[PDB]
């Protein structure tokens, strides 16, 4: 369940081999520098090794480190962790602020255990179940085949009532967990007989299985640490895990977790699969935050934390001097900053193609030049949202092709950050400003 | 570390330091030989404030 | 294999028996009057003798004050408790600063103790109730059998267990738990499919006896004293989803387990272990904290807290007029001793350089080691202590083990410095 | 009430003679005579007891021993008399208003004493009859020092010794009226008397406690719990009278106490204008308030204040000042707080300690006695000589010291503007 | 006894006419002050008007809590009388709104009397019976039970119904028990055994209880007075239910939560219903607040609109400063830091410092109420230090000077005394010079 969204276009940072960053692909354009420190932040990550280093993303608006950080995400693919966060969301009610960066960094920590289950799959001959009236005994006994090979089972009280809360019927193929207990029903031989109810609902055969009828096959429980922590922290965690509430969790059970996970993990119970927290907007955590960051980064347990800030310097909140790009030197002096630059022209013309082309927007040549010129012009955001604008205009237009006159309505009829501020400059009388004077009057 | 151990390495009763091997390699073998690994519950106060 | 952090090498103060210390030892390099004076600190607590003690660890940044604080919580040893913290953790929303500073103050003190544990453990034979009413359970072991009465509490707990007759359980006498572990052996063919797990007959005899040492701490104590924390009954399950979040435990609740944690050592039963309390980023600390903390430090049970800070002349948080040495008013300022930890010179940035290459499993040229210290020396040691890794990775991607100066040199191309942001903002 | 050494455990008494007269050294006090005085006055009026709502303030330089004092006020006050020391930052919590908090504090120190006069056997045990219903026929045989006598018991008794499950030849304690059940080990011990002795109980309480008992259903856990509520004023209406009714009764006495509150300059305009009305009612406690800044800003005012204080508080205190020490003062309270400590200094060492101690500070030389004691337990040396109070120094460091060096060096530290020369280069 | 502040006030001292005597009630001067107080007095004893404000208004140390504790104590213990501090107001558990709201209603008291009958004696029978038909009822078909009580006036049988006998079993009570039976709600209390059977077992634990003196069913008037605030309480938080989910209720805290208007209308209209009866009467008392300068602008606010209530006590304030900028606002400069909406709602009642007779006079008394004698040169040197600095700290200071002339052995303070509590004690001028 998915939407085209603004980094919907990016499929990862698109490398070599040598980490070379291509010059276009996987849907990322140019950004060579930035990209390539990307990469190597990547194989840090996927290494394994390294922990708690702090990474900065900076440069102007626009130019694509949330990409940037959408594209490292996609490169880490399933099976890491990545937990993207805003600084908006630090500032809560129910929780310190440091105990909701905890949590967060916690939920960055990613703990693999691998099991060996023993199932039985078959498709079933017969099933009888001999209840008593008025009596709590039960009898049964079932009969499961599979292509190569038939055997009867007789039933116990716990397998009896599993298999007659699924309601298994003898046109079923399902099979059995002989550690869980569950009955999942995967398909179904042949008709029921044709009874007056339920007639064609069962078309769809399933083919039955082949091999052993009792077979092992291995099971992944893929966990975050911050899980564990919220299961082990209470008794009604476990609820907390999706109601949220959990409260400020006492710290001796961190570090009794800490090293609990650090004997798993020495044992080779559990496999430890650490990942990468990105923060957005960084400049708007407190400096009791970048106080935290800087022990929090110490530990051993942590991932690998990268942030996007672009206000340059300015003042940093809780204090009353500017700092040189919304962070404290205490944390500054700790991080090692990637930079991004403006785009070119070129590399401009070429986003917005891989954006129609990821929007299904035809767009001809002369219409692609001029939303690169307005693009180049106003701002790279404004042509992509422009694009989807034009192409609904064109299909007003009862049209299979998006035109020039199609975006020079768009452009006439949706404003940019400029225009908009000249018509409020020409017009200020008609807003209310600072001091709260306006005429709503026209005489 | 137990220091009687220690002394019945002193003693030098070749049986003494057999059994003494024995108790080590149990150890190895399995740690259920030597001591069952203790089921860790919460202690335990006699009565509140 | 192994994850490095930033003070992995870190594994003591390097201190010999004389208490003076060597240039190059336990991973440290220069600062011996620092360490020397912690080696001191070291003892002052080992003796376990005086309460309340706190020393400042006063220095610029990148100048090892939490390197400091770990080599004295990895020399004192596992068995002491050290807390280490930030100023910002005490801020907390659900109870006020103060609870939060005295919690972790007797967080930090510890008790060792000994304690009997009393364990069953039997298959079930018989269930009969005493008529909510007592039950009576028989129980065989390898060794032999035996019937019990169990309280109502666990009678509950036991069908609420889903215990049926021939099942295995374990039955702790402390905190009246049951558990069931498993299905007797002997019923393994009594079905051919069902969900059982069968378990073997428990060796020995039903009723056994061992005696174990646990670590506690007073906070631990408070907590229990304080709200339910465990149990299998319905009614501990209210009673501990009832009021959920954190109290401000009275002082006559902590004079009552003081009470009890002096008769327990004058019993003989228990032991204390004096531990270390560490807060860094003192300056985050309001001048609340700091008022308070000087009213814990007269205290008559309190760790040896030390504190490090890293601001000069800077303003007390809070407080608009109070210009103090290092933001600590100077109430709390008389109370402390202050230890100095001074900068580094090239050549101890080199060998730090050097040591953490050979900790991190690196090889550099001597001639890119070189370079990475004179720019380290430019800018900053921590720079070139985070470039490590990514020469590193560049290293690899060259199919080259060791590394040499164009990785270094790329490295410092790729990614700039706070300096060079800076400037390239300008 | 088993605790490690602070820096205040040597003050076991005021040190006042039979005509108020304090004693050059006594009872842990050196010097502070005036101070002394003002002390051993407020302890008789609050052992008289006929005066209440009286605020007594501690002024002059920090570190002057106004806690000190305090201190010793409590101690000199002993035991069966409340003596309530929270610090100013205590009263501000995000569960109990300051008003409430601040009436609590009143009240906590305010004692009232119940007598409870309660029939109960002591005993050594004999051999127990418990029979089935022919309710239930049963006798038990208690043995004291002098009798060996039988008696017969009822259902509910019964039903509390089959419920406690007594054995034979213990001790054995049972309350006639309350019914309790106490057990005791075997007879080291034996009874001294009659079987039944009418003995009273005394029962010391305060009003805030009798509060939060009447306060809910089962409000005696928030005695501990500390999450009482801000209970309704009705409540403590209905506390006030029926205690008044019953000291009209003779059946219960007042013990009234002392109230302390540290750091005074902490509370806000509005603690201070309810803690004006609070002392004016009856059955409020004497205050002792301690404050060491000149002229201040009072918090939640924009203005300055003669104490930190408003002028309406001030014109209902008393002030006692204290002047600072002398190096002959300094000399002997050092040589008291080394005997405390175990500690055995010499004599040039006494002498260097005590002009360190009057250039920086007394708590600074307190504080080096420990570390110059570890420091020659390093060199395996019994009494402490002068090389290892100058190597204390030089290891350890006073205010004034480092802020000389972070004054030289201020382009290394953070400065108020957050600019830093990180760089050792350049 | 304790001493407090106002101890020797005993009250207003004033003539049947409205003329107060010059020293009388523990009063010194004040003589336009204690008319105003007698005015006010008179109307709050009126008992008509509701919503009425005054203002005790002076300096510091000049007796408005003074005058304040003498109407508390004239309007006597029949009168609702709530004292607070106005920093008071501001709780963490609900709006400063709502608890001025509370505080202000807790001042209209309510006198509501109600006659109850109670069966109450030593339990002698209990005998059971069924109907006369097995047809007649469900089940076990109980029908009443006899119950035959001792008092000291004799005994009596009474017939009970299935619900008493219900209540009598849910009690545990055996034959000998003292039992208590309420007609009014078939309420059974089982107070104990009687002291007849004390001595039947020689080892038992029972709480023995006399014979119920009086007869056995003694009908009884019961007068109580209830405020305003206990019957919205009541109804927030009832004390009924014995169900888990009750219990569980009961074991939280009691935190005061915003009872909303519909509450307060119900209650009015059943108050309104039952005085109409004439079962009970409204008796509007007198609401306190002392330090009205540290409210808030919207607690300020809130008490403009609580004056236009229907049931409203006589609010009386103290304010001890002037032109002072109110809490919570930045430029309004206001008389008495009350916004001059509220003041224009409001009566000064100006009050004017003392001289040096006066000093003396009240000096005498204190020291006559302390149980203190005091010499005539030295009260002289008292009054004066006083005038020169504070009279309250000199009224403070007759107990330190008591206490030395004690440990002297002295009856009485002499002048070296005073002298020494002056060595010993400082005041805030001579405070402020020896920090300078
Ligand atoms: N180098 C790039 N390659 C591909 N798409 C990019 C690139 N840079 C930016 N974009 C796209 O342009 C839009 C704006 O970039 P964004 O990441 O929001 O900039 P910023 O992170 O500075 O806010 C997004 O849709 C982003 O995916
Ligand atoms: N003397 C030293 N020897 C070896 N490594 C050091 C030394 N000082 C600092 N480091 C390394 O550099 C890091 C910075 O030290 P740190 O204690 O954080 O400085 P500060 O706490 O003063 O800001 C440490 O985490 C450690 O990894
Ligand atoms: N007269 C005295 N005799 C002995 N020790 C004293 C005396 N005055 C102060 N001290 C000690 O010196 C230290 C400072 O006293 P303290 O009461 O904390 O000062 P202040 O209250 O002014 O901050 C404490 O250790 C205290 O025990
Ligand atoms: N008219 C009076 N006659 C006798 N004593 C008085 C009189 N007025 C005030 N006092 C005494 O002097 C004190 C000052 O009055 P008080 O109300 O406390 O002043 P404030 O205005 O500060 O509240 C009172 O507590 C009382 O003990
Ligand atoms: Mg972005
Ligand atoms: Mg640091
Ligand atoms: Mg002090
Ligand atoms: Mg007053």
């Amino acid at each position: 369940l998915s939407l085209i969204a603004a980094h919907s276009h990016i499929t990862g940072l698109g490398l070599d081999e040598n980490l070379q960053p291509r010059p276009t692909s996987e849907g990322m354009v140019g950004q060579l520098q930035a990209r390539r420190a990307a990469g190597v932040i990547l194989k840090m990550v996927q290494n394994g090794t390294i922990a708690g280093r702090a990474v900065l993303v900076a440069g102007p608006p626009s130019t694509g480190k949330t990409a940037l950080a959408m594209g490292v995400s996609q490169s880490l693919g399933k099976d890491v962790p990545f937990t993207a966060i805003a600084g908006s969301e630090i500032f809560s009610l129910e929780l310190s602020k440091t105990e909701a960066l905890t949590q967060a960094f916690r939920k960055s920590i990613g703990i693999k255990i691998k099991e060996e289950t023993e199932l039985i799959e078959g498709e079933v001959v017969e099933i009888q179940i001999d209840r008593s009236i008025t009596g709590g005994h039960k009898q049964g006994k079932l009969t499961i085949k599979t292509t190569d090979m038939e055997t009867i089972y007789e039933l116990g009280n716990k397998m009896i009532d599993g298999l007659t809360k699924e309601k298994v019927l003898a046109g079923d193929v399902i099979s059995i967990d002989k550690a869980s207990g569950k009955i999942t029903k995967l398909g179904r031989s042949f008709a029921r007989s044709r009874d007056y109810d339920a007639m064609g609902a069962d078309t769809r055969f399933v083919q039955c299985p082949e091999g052993e009828l009792q077979k092992r096959k291995t099971v992944v429980h893929t966990v975050s640490l911050h899980e564990i922590d919220v299961i082990n922290s209470r008794t009604q965690g476990f609820l907390a895990l999706f109601t949220g509430d959990t409260g400020e969790i006492r710290s001796e059970v961190r570090d009794q977790i800490n090293t609990k996970v650090a004997e798993w993990k020495e044992e080779g119970k559990a496999e430890i699969v650490p990942g990468v927290l990105f923060i957005d907007e960084v400049h708007m955590l407190d400096i009791e935050c970048f106080s935290f960051i800087n022990r929090a980064l110490e530990d051993e347990f942590a991932p690998i934390v990268m942030m996007a800030t672009n206000r340059g310097v300015s003042k940093t909140r809780g204090t009353n001097y500017k700092s040189p790009h919304g962070l404290p030197l205490d944390l500054l002096d700790r991080s090692i900053i990637i930079t991004t630059k403006s785009y070119n022209e070129q590399e401009i013309k070429t986003i917005l193609s891989i954006r129609a082309q990821e929007e299904e927007v035809e767009l001809s040549s002369d219409a692609l030049d001029l939303l690169t010129k307005t693009g180049v012009e106003t701002s790279l955001r404004y042509s992509s949202n422009l694009i989807s604008v034009a192409q609904q205009i064109a299909m007003k237009r009862k049209n299979n092709t998006v035109e020039v006159e199609d975006v020079k309505r768009a452009y006439l009829l949706f404003l940019d950050s400029a225009r908009s501020v000249k018509y409020v400059q020409e017009n200020e009388s008609q807003y209310i400003d600072d001091q709260g004077n306006v005429q709503i009057s026209i005489a | 570390s137990r220091a009687q151990t220690k002394a019945t390495l002193a003693s030098g009763n070749f049986m003494s330091i057999v059994n003494c091997l024995m108790q080590l390699r149990k150890v190895c073998n399995h740690p259920n030989l030597f001591e069952v690994r203790p089921i860790l519950t919460s202690f335990v106060l006699e009565h509140c404030v | 294999v192994t994850r490095t952090a930033a003070h992995t090498h870190i594994k003591g103060l390097g201190l010999d028996e004389s208490g003076v210390a060597k240039r190059v030892e336990g991973g440290f390099v220069g600062q011996i009057e620092a360490r020397e004076a912690c080696g001191v600190i070291v003892d002052l607590i080992k003796a376990k003798k005086m309460s309340g003690r706190a020393i400042l660890l006063a220095g610029g940044p990148s100048t090892g004050k939490t390197a400091l604080a770990l080599a004295i919580s990895q020399e004192l040893g596992p068995k002491v408790p050290f807390c280490p913290l930030v100023g910002s953790e005490l801020y907390s929303v659900e109870v006020k600063k103060t609870e939060t500073l005295m919690e972790n103050f007797r967080r930090a003190i510890g008790l060792r103790i000994k304690e009997t544990k009393e364990v069953y453990e039997g298959e079930v034979t018989e269930l009969t109730p005493e008529d909510i009413s007592h039950v009576i359970v028989g129980l065989k072991s390898a060794k032999g059998t035996k019937t019990l009465r169990l309280d109502p509490t666990i009678y509950e707990s036991i069908q609420r267990e889903k215990v049926s007759i021939g099942d295995v359980i374990y039955i702790e006498a402390n905190t009246g738990a049951v558990k069931r572990v498993g299905r007797s052996d002997a019923y393994a063919t009594e079905f051919d499919l069902e969900t059982e797990e069968y378990v073997p007959l428990p060796k020995g005899e039903v009723h056994k006896k061992k005696e174990i040492v646990q670590d506690v701490t007073l906070h631990d104590l408070d907590v229990a004293n304080a709200r339910p924390q465990g149990g299998q009954d319905v009614i501990s399950m209210m009673g501990q989803l009832l009021k959920p979040k954190k109290t401000e435990i009275t002082e006559k609740l902590r004079q009552e387990v003081n009470k009890v944690v002096a008769k327990y050592i004058d019993q003989g039963v228990a032991e204390l272990i004096p531990g270390v309390l560490f807060i860094d980023e003192v300056n985050m600390l309001d001048i609340e904290i700091f008022t308070y903390l000087n009213k814990a430090l007269e205290s008559n049970i309190a760790p040896v807290v030390v504190l490090a800070s890293n601001r000069g002349m800077t303003t007390v948080r809070g407080t608009e007029d109070v210009i103090s040495p290092h933001g600590v008013p100077p109430d709390l300022i008389d109370r402390l001793l202050i230890v100095r930890t001074l900068p580094y010179d090239k050549d101890e940035i080199r060998t730090i350089i050097e040591r953490r290459a050979t900790v991190e499993r690196l090889q550099v040229e001597s001639s890119a080691l070189d370079l990475l210290a004179t720019m380290g020396t430019e800018t900053s040691l921590r720079y070139a202590l985070q470039l490590l890794a990514p020469c590193g990775i560049l290293a690899q991607t060259s199919n080259r083990k060791e590394i040499v100066v164009n990785d270094v040199n790329e490295a410092k191309l790729l990614f700039l410095d706070a300096k060079r942001s800076t400037k390239i903002l300008e």
